[PDB]
């Protein structure tokens, strides 16, 4: 039974992956932190005990509590110790020290079954995660370990003799555990590790994890950035994420010019407006963005500049005229400073962005966004318009 | 077969949770004694004035009151008693029918209340440790070792003086008959808006018509083609060609998803 | 007519109607293994309790004496009844909330298949 | 496209006639002008010779007669209620002739009280289904006008037998 | 949000347009009549206007007149009426079935089928029953009528036959609807059922009872609606209740209702303009856009005239109107979508169009209502915001006042 059980969940395993390797079963049963878990249907009671089949197989393993001691030696001696992804990438990334201690889990793998796929099986599951370890599933009825073969056992017992068979299956425990029979450990968050697709973002966007990190070089075998997205579990203080979020949010402007610019418009904005749900998960108001400064205005950009922009909202200027702004325009909406005044759609955001931070041509925009050059260039005069009044009530 | 325990549990908590509106009900409908008796005299005087307004009229609606009350409070110590005896609250079971077949007095029918409470007690020590030891358990607080809540309940109690002070508060600024004549006389030993002698539980009241209010939400003959022809209409013979791609999803998924249609330990 | 008997008057029609529920609610109760949720049964437990010493509050106030117009010992009563529901039950049935709403609705599942 | 010709028609005798010759604009026919309730869309159609139809897309109000009181006011329609032809017409709540429809009392009501005054005697005494009908409000008519020709929703109030006729339809 | 009404009449709602022309030749010689610009010419019925299709190619468009009953046909890429062809009598549905305006069937309140070809009327066929809805099945190829009766009725175009009836349990059919990725169809009968059959085979799947606590009124099925996605399931009834259904679970996920207790006339999903969370609920007076998960309003249509149909150009903000006005309005939302292609220059004027922007957000109460659940008290009180005869009250609070009533 647990032979024809464990099958199937590979099969559902293997099956989402592309070329899986014998290794990974290896790392499953015998390595400490993962443990096994499975969606099921709704079990019929005519069917007398059959197991159902697996719908969806998430792998986790437990990360962090890291010694503290431990983490400056490691990070001073620029050396990766084996396992826990999550807690060496972050340290590394952010330089914290405390993250490390955090006690997390990482979703190693989540498996869906693909003729099934999209009907939000998936969603369920992590849904149901995040109330597992949340606490949720507490027991309402008013031990799992088996003994171990003892040293006297195999002392007594001779090479010849050996009568090795299948552990008594009285000993041994269910195959599946309802949540409210085995309690959770505690833990701070869920992180997972993964190439940064749109259904695989959206997927996981809709599931309140948050960006903290995506690697600059993409993988050879894929072409793809893995993206590092966390989510903090209630009741556990939410803060250090904030900070990490908004520090991805700047590191991911700048970087979209270097490496990212294959990226879609809309593939970056979602990735900022994810960052940016982060902080609306913060309702506090001690960690927030702060409105441009008339003086700090004056400084980024000289009054020249100022008419230049105004003339352009006039349409009194050419578009090649006001190609200097359009950075420094990028980053501080994006940086938000622009504040509360000035609000865009996602295609608007998509130009600017395109253009500030992706840099491309807006021809280049035009075939993206399939929308004519001509639309590009009026919807963005109008985004052009908005800031100068934006400057002009400011003054 | 689990299933089975599980369906009856359900019904236990549903019988138990409808009990409480049915409570809550009893409760709405006493709110309107609690205020007229927050507005009745005080003192002997008082009593004995109010009587002397109209003589003959206070007596038998004393009378009927008094009945009502004595029948009113021994059907629910009756009430009370089966109750911590059917829910395993009282473990005398020899006493608690006892208590019922008899008929008690007011003294004794505090008396009663007193027992009651008392014993209730030592229920709400033993109940309130086991869930936060359960609770505490399963949310990995157990890991971790955010008062216990029977602590809670013993550190508030604690603080027994502050919680007079919030019922004594005179929200709904009521005036106890001759309050005026019993304050100049000094027949008030207390006081000499908060009132000592008025209770005030609306804040309470009102939340539990707020919970009982959430609660429900939630839970809430040829000719003319009259006749039907089947024969071939030449003009509309071949008007289009069927898609022979059918169907985006397989037919397996798709008779599938119909049925589905608004609806060694193995386990 | 005089204030007492207008408010005497409230207390008879008051009561004579808290009977009424009384007796249905006892013999609904009364037609009633099944084992209930015990942290419930307290919480229903103490909110009897706190009626009642509304009730003896109601009793005390009435006496034409009035020993204890203050009727302090209705007065602890209900706190303490009052006590217990507040901060007692009310946070751990939160904690308890999600797989109680899970374990009626498969009850109601069940039994609008048996139907 | 409309032809009221006979001439496509067979025979009595059931012989199937060859066509005479092509349709003629003086035996033409039109479509129905299928009126409805709401604020009175109207336009004029320019029949054979000078003569011109009214035809009536859509109405709110109409003139209707209290036959026994001998009295006519302009109300409001409420909406169809019965049509004798085609209960379809009905759903779709249009307005012909025969259609039993809805219509508001105010104006009914406040003459009776005025000529009567009365909320004599014997005079004031009416039918009892009709008083009924005035303390729900709304009275029962009958279209008396083709709306489709003249552009007029007129009608009377039901009585009598036709009354109860039309309510044990109901 | 901001919404724009690119042309209709902008007169007083108690105001006739008839009355309008009478002023045009007045007001000649006011500028604002020169600046005003309209996006289709002769985009209006010389009455009124029933229904409103757009071709799937998208640069054409399909609208049928009061009187003469026409069939209007607009060429979005010539910005004009292409052509004007009159009917016998008033069309009640019409669905185009080519990808152009060519291949066209109109379902006459006669109970008569009639079928446009790009020439002209190519032929007519007489149903059994009045007819209710038309609906087109593409993979079959099989026109299905819903009836007043209880029988459904199946024509099919391929063998020029007309096949057995589908029989349903109650009478009535309103509104019909067809899944094009499961093939699953939903006819909106008139008691509070609706009832799904399988197009492969003859069988009906299985039949959904509706149920609102909040009114113990009678209500019939008046649209239905499958999502592209295929899982989610819409329905429209006529106290102004929308209901969204996972299709997989009996109970619904979301009960929204409109306001003012009129019939739901269409119920539009919003998944091709992005966002895809979202659908658009009609009414006679108000078209509403609001989210199918959180259930909040996006934004609001609120045309003086009454809406008979509404129709969304894919992948566009653009938005039409069928109505009772001599013009019918047209509707642009930047927020959601980009304007259309041919609708190149839209955006440059944005200023110069009307930006019309409560009504929505509250619950429409008549006075007799308000007798009816005893809340007369709260007449004057910050509670009730009388606009009109009703008084306004918050949702919540509706169907809390009618849970005790």
């Amino acid at each position: 039974v647990s032979e024809n059980f464990l099958e199937k969940m590979m099969a559902l395993y293997v099956s989402s992956h592309y070329k899986n390797s014998p290794n990974d079963l290896q790392l499953m049963s015998d390595a400490p932190a993962h443990k096994l878990f499975v969606l099921l249907p709704p079990i019929d009671p005519k069917d007398g005990g059959r197991i159902p089949d697996p719908l969806c197989v998430i792998q986790i393993a437990l990360e962090g509590e890291i010694s503290k001691e431990s983490v400056r030696n490691s990070l001073s001696r620029g050396q990766r110790a084996g396992g826990d992804l999550i807690p060496w990438l972050i340290s590394q990334q952010f330089q914290d020290e405390e993250f490390a201690s955090l006690s997390g889990a990482r979703i190693v793998r989540i498996a869906t079954n693909p003729e099934y796929a999209s009907m939000g099986y998936g969603s369920r599951a992590i849904e149901l995660l995040r109330d597992y370890f949340e606490g949720k599933f507490t027991d309402m009825s008013e031990d799992y370990s088996i003994k171990r073969v003892s040293d006297k056992e195999l002392a007594k017992t001779n090479l010849l003799k050996d009568d090795v068979k299948l552990r008594d299956a009285k000993t041994l425990p269910p195959l599946l555990l309802k949540l409210s029979e085995q309690p959770p450990h505690y833990l701070h968050y869920l992180g997972v590790s993964y190439g940064l697709t749109q259904s695989l973002h959206k997927f996981w966007k809709n599931n309140s994890f948050v960006p903290v990190y995506l690697r600059q070089t993409a993988n050879d075998l894929t072409g793809e950035h893995t993206c590092v997205m966390l989510n903090v579990l209630e009741g556990r203080e939410s803060n250090w994420l904030v900070e990490f979020a908004k520090d991805f949010r700047k590191r991911f402007l700048s970087l979209l010019s270097y490496d990212f610019h294959k990226f879609t418009a809309v593939q970056a904005l979602s990735v900022i407006e994810s960052s940016k749900k982060a902080q609306d998960l913060s309702d506090d108001e001690k960690h927030d963005n702060k409105e441009l400064t008339r003086t700090h205005l004056d400084d980024i950009f000289s009054p020249f500049d100022l008419k230049r922009l105004d003339s352009y909202s006039n349409n009194l200027l050419d578009y090649h005229v006001i190609g200097d702004m359009i950075p420094m325009l990028a980053l501080l909406y994006f940086g938000d400073k622009m504040g509360d005044s000035v609000k865009l759609s996602s295609v608007q955001s998509a130009i600017l962005l395109a253009i500030g931070l992706q840099r491309k041509n807006i021809d280049t925009i035009a075939k993206e966004l399939n929308l004519p050059s001509n639309q590009t260039i009026a919807m963005f005069a109008k985004i052009m318009r908005k800031m100068s009044q934006y400057f002009r009530q400011l003054l | 077969q689990s299933v089975q325990r599980d369906a009856s549990k359900g019904y236990s908590i549903l019988q138990q949770t409808k009990l409480f509106d049915n409570i809550i009900d009893l409760r709405i409908k006493l709110q309107k004694a609690v205020i007229a008796a927050n507005k009745l005299p005080l003192t002997t005087e008082s009593w004995e004035e109010a009587k002397m307004d109209d003589s003959e009229e206070t007596k038998r609606l004393l009378k009927e009151n008094e009945k009502l009350f004595n029948n009113l409070f021994n059907r629910l110590i009756n009430f009370r008693i089966k109750f911590q005896l059917g829910d395993h609250i009282t473990q005398n079971e020899e006493v608690a029918k006892h208590k019922l077949s008899k008929k008690r007095s007011l003294k004794e029918l505090y008396q009663e209340t007193n027992s009651l409470d008392s014993e209730l007690k030592e229920y709400r020590t033993a109940v309130l440790n086991k869930w936060s030891t359960k609770v505490s358990s399963a949310s990995g607080n157990a890991a971790l070792s955010n008062l216990p809540a029977d602590v809670q309940v013993e550190n508030q109690l604690s603080d027994m003086s502050r919680l007079m002070k919030r019922t004594k508060l005179n929200r709904r600024n009521i005036t106890p008959l001759y309050f005026q004549k019993d304050c100049a006389n000094g027949r008030l030993p207390e006081l000499i808006t908060e009132n000592p002698y008025v209770f005030d539980d609306e804040d309470f009241y009102r939340v539990l018509l707020n919970d009982l209010i959430d609660k429900k939400i939630s839970n809430a003959k040829a000719s003319k083609g009259r006749k039907l022809n089947y024969s071939v209409q030449d003009p509309i013979a071949n008007y289009e060609a069927p898609i022979t791609s059918g169907y985006k999803w397989s037919d397996d998924q798709i008779d599938e998803f119909f049925a589905g249609l608004l609806g060694i330990q193995i386990f | 007519m005089s204030e007492l008997n207008a408010l005497l008057k409230d207390i008879n029609g008051s009561l004579t109607a808290t009977s009424e529920s009384l007796e249905r609610l006892s013999g609904i109760y009364s037609n009633s293994p099944a084992e209930k949720v015990s942290l419930l049964s307290l919480k229903n437990g103490s909110m009897l309790g706190y009626i009642n010493s509304l009730l003896m509050l109601i009793g005390n106030r009435l006496d034409d004496e009035c020993k204890d117009p203050s009727a302090m010992d209705a007065r602890e009563r209900s706190i303490q009844h009052r006590v217990v529901l507040e901060r007692g039950v009310k946070p751990l049935e939160k904690k308890l909330a999600y797989q109680l709403d899970k374990l009626t609705r498969a009850y109601v599942k069940m039994e609008k298949e048996y139907k | 496209g409309i032809s009221r010709d006979s001439r496509h028609k067979r025979s009595a005798t059931g012989a199937k006639r060859a066509q005479f010759r092509k349709k003629r604009k003086f035996e033409l026919g039109r479509q129905p002008a299928n009126t409805k309730i709401g604020a009175k869309r109207i336009h004029s159609v320019r029949t054979r010779g000078g003569n011109k139809k009214y035809r009536a897309l859509r109405i709110e109000t109409g003139n209707f007669s209290w036959a026994s009181e001998g009295i006519s006011k302009k109300t409001r329609i409420a909406g169809v209620v019965y049509h004798p032809s085609n209960n379809e017409l009905v759903r779709t709540n249009t307005l012909t002739k025969a259609a039993i429809v809805q219509i508001d009392a105010t104006p009914f009501r406040q003459w009776f009280e005025a000529h009567y005054g009365q909320t004599r005697a014997a005079s004031a005494k009416i039918e009892s289904s009709v008083e009924s009908q005035f303390s729900a409000g709304r009275l029962y008519a009958c279209i008396s006008s083709r709306p489709g020709q003249s552009g007029r929703c007129d009608g009377y109030i039901l009585e009598g037998e036709e009354l109860a006729f039309y309510l044990r339809r109901l | 949000v901001s919404v724009y009404q690119v042309s209709g009449t902008n007169v007083s709602r108690s105001l006739p347009d008839w009355i309008a022309k009478k002023r045009k030749r007045q007001l000649k010689n006011d500028l604002e009549y020169q600046n005003r610009v309209e996006l289709i010419q002769d985009f209006e019925f010389s009455e009124a206007s029933n229904k409103i299709k757009v071709s799937r190619d998208g640069q054409y468009c399909m609208a049928t007149g009061t009187y003469k009953p026409q069939i209007h046909v607009y060429d979005f890429a010539n910005l004009s009426l292409k052509f004007d062809r009159h009917t016998d009598a008033e069309n009640v549905d019409f669905t185009i079935l080519s990808d152009d305006w060519t291949k066209s069937v109109h379902l006459q309140n006669d109970r008569s089928i009639q079928f446009q070809n790009k020439g002209g009327l190519h032929y007519t066929t007489r149903i059994p029953k009045f007819g209710r809805s038309l609906v087109y099945n593409k993979v079959n190829c099989d026109l299905y009528v819903g009836a007043s009766g209880n029988e459904l009725y199946r024509l099919n175009l391929e063998k020029g036959r007309f096949l057995n009836p589908f029989k349903l349990d109650t009478e009535g059919v309103n509104h019909v609807s067809i899944n094009e990725v499961n093939g699953l169809l939903a006819a909106g009968t008139e008691t509070n059922v609706v009832e799904f059959w399988d197009p492969r085979s003859r069988s009906r799947v299985s039949k959904l009872y509706l149920e609102n606590n909040i009114d113990n009124r009678p209500f019939q099925v008046t649209t239905t609606s499958f999502r592209n996605d295929g899982l989610t399931f819409a329905c429209g009834t006529s106290n102004g209740y929308s209901y969204i259904y996972d299709l997989r679970t009996s109970e619904p996920s979301i009960i929204k209702d409109q306001g003012y207790g009129f019939d739901i006339k269409k119920i539009i999903w919003l998944d091709n303009v992005g966002t895809e969370n979202k659908i658009v609920t009609c009414d006679k007076r108000i078209a509403k856009i609001w989210d199918r998960l959180d259930g909040k309003a996006y934004a609001s249509m609120e045309p003086s005239v009454d809406i008979n149909d509404i129709e969304h150009v894919p992948g566009t903000g653009m938005f039409f109107t069928a109505n009772e006005s001599i013009p019918m309005h047209t509707y642009y939302i930047p927020s959601l979508g980009p304007s259309p292609r041919w609708c190149s220059f839209l955006d440059s004027i944005t200023e110069e169009l009307e930006e019309k922007p409560v009504y929505s957000n509250y619950r429409f109460i008549t006075r007799d209502d308000v007798k009816k659940l005893n809340l007369t008290h709260l007449v004057g009180s910050r509670v009730l915001r009388a606009y009109m005869h009703g008084f306004f009250i918050n949702t919540e609070l509706y169907d809390k006042v009618s849970l005790i009533a």
